[PDB]
């Protein structure tokens, strides 16, 4: 329909409509009956109690898409090219995103082959020329991504101060990122926004942690996920190795938002800081959240 | 789809064959002066071959020795262009242009 | 969802050809005399590499353009070139995607015009000239190193191992830039034999 | 515009099978291109394919169709964007009356030629103890003869094979009839399972407007100056051919008249003879066009 | 005619020359080959000299099925398809009914 | 659906060819002085395109 | 498909029996000028053979010696040409040959 | 159909067209539904990580493939004969061919028995004389395979060095065979083609590994392929315990090729270099891609 | 693709070392003297920069390797040196990988 559209950017970088307004001009469309596509899995912990089993947390699951394309032309030659097309669209190894398109924008999800491809019926596809293809596809990340917002902050002075506005307006909490210029001492927010995983949503309320002194050169990423190491010089300098145990422990919960507080010392020359706010949701498409 | 598009299509070589594409295949309505060209391309983007067709009143023909169509390879692309008197180029036909023939 | 849309910081690139092979290839992409009016000459009297040129069977005067841009304006070519006849090699800098404006170094070999020139090109085939010219023979196997700076907006050409500029200019009107980053050669003969052509190429971005 | 003139019916296409014949031949027999006779253009069966003879009016012959289809549903659409047709399987069956060896060879699906009948005529037909998997060649020509022009429009069928056999009554006032039903199956040296095709000089008059090839607009003749002699030999007389514009020959069609009878007599099937030395005129008309020629007579 | 005939066989019979007498033969394809028509449908009903022109438009049609044909000495051969409208992208209806 | 809305529909674009809208796709009644502009942008909405 | 391309086929050969391709399949309308050239090669390329048929106004027929055919194995590579009069080769069939007889 | 063609080449030699042109010619047809032939069958790992599970790598699997034939002739005698002709061109110990033949020229699986085949109807078979064949036979090597490109580089001289043209087409990793005479010193390339699967994809960009100094008649086979041992002398002499822990151990990565560098030394008769590069797809047919 | 895209193998590489940190850094690999045979001398006496060159508490001589390639043949190298007293000094290029050929 025109209220949703699907696409595919293949590992090589070809796009594929797979439904929506101008789908099957590149051969392939989508057949019905799509699984784990839209709401993120997500299994519930839980304990023995005295009144049966208590909760004990969430854990988000990777997807485990399958779906099936139909590529078809009028002659089989032709049909055979679409056909190798759609293959070489797809890898185990790397990557290749589906998007998908509705009014609420468009959201991104990146997608490997699980496993081989299942294609055609049971005679040769090209007695037919339209043949399908079942397709096992996984999500390693299993949320829906937006672009992420992104926020820069300049200054010229020796020890300054600024606010970055963030708010999550998604359904699953997002792991900030940052890009802080050197040399100086910066001191990056790490607010709890009430969250009691660590119990201390309220004692964390305004905690702020200090990176170590950046010397010439050292420009820091510093990465909240989990998937990556926090602090990573640009130089190769072990930065996170000078850091002393310390990280960053919270992200940014859904529903919350604020002007966190940056703060740069002992910059001589003057720094420069950028915040990426990533724009994870569970669906891929759903009305903005307060 | 606001804007119409080619038509992906296939185009058959052979070695020692020579290439041709026969007018039924191009019927159309073409007024003097039309004018047409191929073009094939490798992955790159640089020209592997460039052809004109006879364009007559009412189809368009490709005839090409097969040394001249010696060079493109198995999986070029190509497209074809078809020039109104007065008027841009539209191309009609995109695709390939596989080999088919005993391989050594 | 975008703030800004940033052009990409595309590094620097080089590219090489000798002329090796059958036919010319496709990454050089023929202009002004159309498709299919490059050759290759092998020139076995004189017992060299092949070079590249015009097809001299149906044609004279035929440029070529590299298929790939280069991601900087400075940039630097290495050209080593034989001398079997007279005519005319033009280097091209800062062409657009039709080679219509370009800045250019151009070598004549002829009887009284054993010289270098700084060329401005109106069209692929079409050319003006800037500044005077200075005397330079060239010989079989000789090595040319053509350099635009972009930081002192300057065409330079060096002969040889010496790094003294053979020929120089400044401030010429063309314009740089995205769109204007292709590089190519042309060949521009009176007969319908080879005169001065390449048998190898280098491009490199930067100076 | 009218209705009529956006309908544009013509009746004269509606071809009625008037009479009808089915031919059976063994599959070693070459199988039939086509039954125009390349001569004439008349009806050419070729060797191998025995006609089966009379069958059932009431039942006459059905030519049954069958279509598998898959219907392909998109995700993003309601109804199904397209439909495939996986196989078109062809039969046809009758109600043959008599009892001859090609017909009861078909019943039975056996080889009777080896059959020797006893020292007073009797003969005996047993079934074989497994049932045989034989292929046959079918040729379903039928004629409806209008104007004296006749159509002949035909199936060619070249692999058919028994698919069933209809359970037969015996009735003390009916005579015995045999009820096959034949399936075709392509074959791999033709490359088809069923065509079908259409002949005769009604089917000539009606190609144009039926909408295969180009309409008559021009009547060209054989090279217009044929040498002829009068006295009996080789050269006494010449042929002519008339033919379209859209490379069919309407001499048959056409009529055949000479202006000078004294110089080159004119036969109806376009035979000029030379009778005296001189020039003569040649006109072969059909409807508004004609051709004309000027035939040289030498003693 | 051609049309009809081509509907029937799933064929395209536009290179189908004929002999030289005029016969010509179709054969059915290979495999049953998906082709797609437009449909008009009008139909005229005339009342005091006032037509009414009552119309079907049907810009996606396809052969679904084809019933079996009975020859016989007294009738002419008739072909009876049966033939499924699909939704048009391009004119975004499958059907559509008009009067003029 | 109270408002009047735009319909989600794709363009065509190829290499070497001319961009063309044939008039029966954007039919409707349009009285005289009517103007209609086609607008392409990137991905930060800076306009890469503005035709008639 | 836009060009004219060969079909894929294949050719039976026979140890001491004629090699012969019967003209009633290889049907079409043949000029005066027309002539026939079936090619048959190996892996590498290497001509093992070439024939020329003997054209008819409607049909090409073939028909060698088994010395002629004995130097052809199975899986030989072979490809049919007609070239029409002022023409090129156009290759109507390409393939495999294979061979029916009693294996040694 | 005309577009494909398949044949099986029997571990004695026999021909069979089992599809395409020619097919049933040797009164064996193949019947629809035939599993595991097109893509090969490749499993990915997947570890714990936090957001569900991280992938952690491809493993190619062994090819199963079951399919099954007709055949079929008119009299049970002529068939009889056909069916222990059919059964004569399978085993277990020794691999026949299987070629499928498109557009994209023609590649060959080796297979063998898996089982015993299962053949014929519930009733005797000469009956019908027309019998199926349900085989179920297995891809020790799951890749379809074209016909090695072999080159060969002589020289007199001493000292000498050659350079091999390279290309791999196909969507997956070759593993490249030297056959090098002696005497001589071999310097080979050991090219990573920017493969990091031991963290130095660019540090052995333009790797050479020099091979132990031969003596007279020690001719060596040098195979890259971690099935085989790599230099294997001719004469049985222990080669690779002159050889100080170095190894070829790259493959020619997809898409990549170039000139490699072959060097000769300290050779008195000159010295011969073969050069053997696979062609491995994961499809009977696919069009070439870059 | 192949237009936009840049392969790494076709792209010019600039590379620079300092010695400043008195440290020898990962992206130099010692040759034939083997692992730890390379050393940064600071030469405090007088006002210069540190400078690497052989570890002299167990070797005289030493070679180091860049442990990245270039992309082309044609090269550049700028070397600001200091000459504390007698030896020899090598700067090599177009080396193989274990440098047993190169000019210098």
């Amino acid at each position: 329909t025109d209220f949703l559209k699907i696409e595919l950017i293949g590992r090589d970088g070809s796009h594929w409509v797979l439904s929506g307004p101008g789908m099957g001009q590149q051969g392939v469309t989508l057949n019905p009956n799509l699984q784990q596509f839209y709401d993120a899995p997500v299994k519930t912990l839980y304990v023995p109690g005295p009144f049966g089993e208590e909760y004990a947390g969430k854990r988000v699951q990777r997807r485990e898409i399958v779906f099936s394309v139909q590529a078809y032309d009028e002659d089989p030659d032709t049909w055979s090219t679409v056909d190798s097309l759609w293959r070489w669209a797809w890898d185990y190894d790397e990557e290749s995103e589906l998007r998908v398109s509705t009014s609420d924008g468009t959201r991104f999800l990146k997608v490997r082959l699980m496993e081989e491809p299942k294609p055609y019926y049971e005679k040769d596809p090209h007695i037919t020329a339209d043949n399908p293809i079942v397709m096992t596809v996984t999500a390693t990340f299993p949320y829906w991504q937006d672009e992420p917002e992104e926020l820069i902050w300049t200054t010229l002075s020796t020890e300054d101060m600024t606010r970055f506005p963030v708010r999550n307006d998604g359904d699953v909490p997002v792991w900030l990122k940052w890009t802080l210029t050197a040399p100086g001492l910066w001191i990056l927010p790490d607010f709890s926004w009430g969250n009691d995983m660590y119990s201390r949503g309220r004692e964390d309320l305004g905690r702020t942690v200090a990176m170590p002194e950046l010397v010439a050169g050292e420009h820091v990423s510093v990465d909240s996920d989990p998937r990556v190491q926090t602090l990573i010089a640009v130089n190769g300098m072990p930065t996170q190795n000078r850091w002393k145990g310390n990280d960053l422990l919270y992200p940014l919960m859904p529903g919350k938002g604020a002007e966190i507080p940056v703060q740069l010392k002992n910059a001589p020359e003057g720094g420069a800081c950028k915040l990426t706010r990533p724009r994870w949701y569970s669906r891929p498409w759903s009305r903005p959240g307060v | 789809m606001l804007s119409t598009g080619p038509i992906m299509e296939t185009l058959t070589l052979t070695v020692g064959s020579a290439f041709e594409i026969p007018g039924w295949k191009l019927r159309g309505e073409y007024p003097a002066g039309t004018t047409s060209h191929l073009v094939f391309t490798d992955a790159a983007g640089g020209t592997l071959g460039e052809f004109e067709g006879t364009v007559s009143a009412k189809e368009i023909h490709y005839l090409q020795a097969p040394d001249d169509v010696k060079n493109i390879p198995h999986g070029a692309n190509f497209q074809l262009f078809v020039t109104y008197p007065s008027m841009q180029p539209q191309c009609l036909y995109f695709g390939t242009a596989i080999r088919k023939e005993p391989r050594y | 969802p975008l703030s800004t849309v940033v052009s990409p910081e595309d590094s620097a690139v080089q590219y090489k050809a000798n002329f090796v092979g059958q036919y010319i290839g496709p990454m050089w992409k023929p202009m002004g005399n159309g498709w299919g009016s490059l050759g290759i000459h092998t020139h076995a009297l004189i017992s060299e590499a092949p070079s590249m040129g015009p097809n001299y069977s149906l044609f004279s005067s035929a440029a070529a353009r590299w298929l790939w841009s280069m991601n900087m304006d400075s940039v630097t070519i290495v050209v080593r070139v034989l001398n079997v006849g007279a005519g005319k090699f033009n280097v091209i800098v800062c062409a657009d995607y039709q080679m219509q404006t370009y800045l250019g170094i151009q070598f004549e070999t002829g009887i009284s015009n054993n010289k270098v020139h700084v060329i401005t090109g109106d069209g692929p085939l079409n050319w003006g000239y800037q500044g005077d010219a200075v005397n330079n023979t060239t010989a079989n196997g000789d090595v040319y190193t053509i350099k635009y700076n972009d930081l002192l907006d300057t065409i330079s050409c060096y002969k040889g191992t010496s790094l003294t500029p053979l020929i120089e200019a400044s401030g010429l009107d063309v314009p740089h830039g995205e769109g204007f980053r292709y590089t190519g050669l042309a060949w521009n003969t009176a007969l319908l034999s080879p005169g001065v052509e390449p048998t190898a190429w280098e491009a490199k971005d930067g100076v | 515009t009218d209705f009529y003139t956006i309908k544009d019916a013509q009746a004269d296409l509606a071809i009625a099978p008037l009479n009808l014949t089915v031919l059976l031949a063994p599959y070693s027999t070459t199988p039939a291109t086509t039954l125009e006779s390349p001569t004439d253009g008349s009806l050419a069966i070729p060797p191998g394919y025995k006609s089966v003879g009379h069958f059932e009016k009431q039942a006459g012959l059905t030519l049954g169709n069958e279509f598998d289809s898959k219907d392909i549903e998109a995700y993003g659409e309601p109804e199904p964007i397209r439909t495939i047709i996986n196989k078109r399987t062809t039969t046809f069956d009758f109600a043959m009356y008599q009892n001859q060896r090609n017909v009861l060879e078909l019943i039975w699906t056996q080889d009777f030629s080896n059959i020797q009948p006893s020292e007073f005529g009797g003969i005996v037909l047993e079934a074989p103890k497994v049932p045989k998997n034989i292929y046959y060649r079918a040729i379903l020509v039928g004629m409806d003869d209008r104007n004296d022009r006749p159509i002949w429009l035909y199936w060619l069928m070249p692999k058919v094979k028994l698919d069933k056999l209809d359970n037969q009554t015996l009735n003390d006032d009916n005579v015995i009839e045999y009820k096959p039903t034949l399936k075709a199956f392509r074959d791999d040296v033709v490359g088809y399972s069923v065509a079908q095709g259409f002949a005769g000089p009604g089917w000539r008059d009606l190609v144009a407007t039926a909408g295969f090839g180009e309409a008559l607009t021009a009547l060209t003749i054989t090279p217009g100056s044929p040498t002829v002699t009068v006295a009996t030999g080789a050269s006494h007389t010449a042929q002519l051919l008339v033919e379209g514009d859209n490379g069919i020959n309407y001499t048959p069609d056409v009529v055949f008249t000479s202006s000078a009878p004294d110089k080159a007599s004119v036969s109806a099937a376009g035979l000029v003879t030379g009778v005296a030395a001189g020039s003569a005129t040649i006109t072969a008309t059909k409807g508004a066009l004609t051709a004309t020629a000027t035939v040289t007579v030498t003693a």
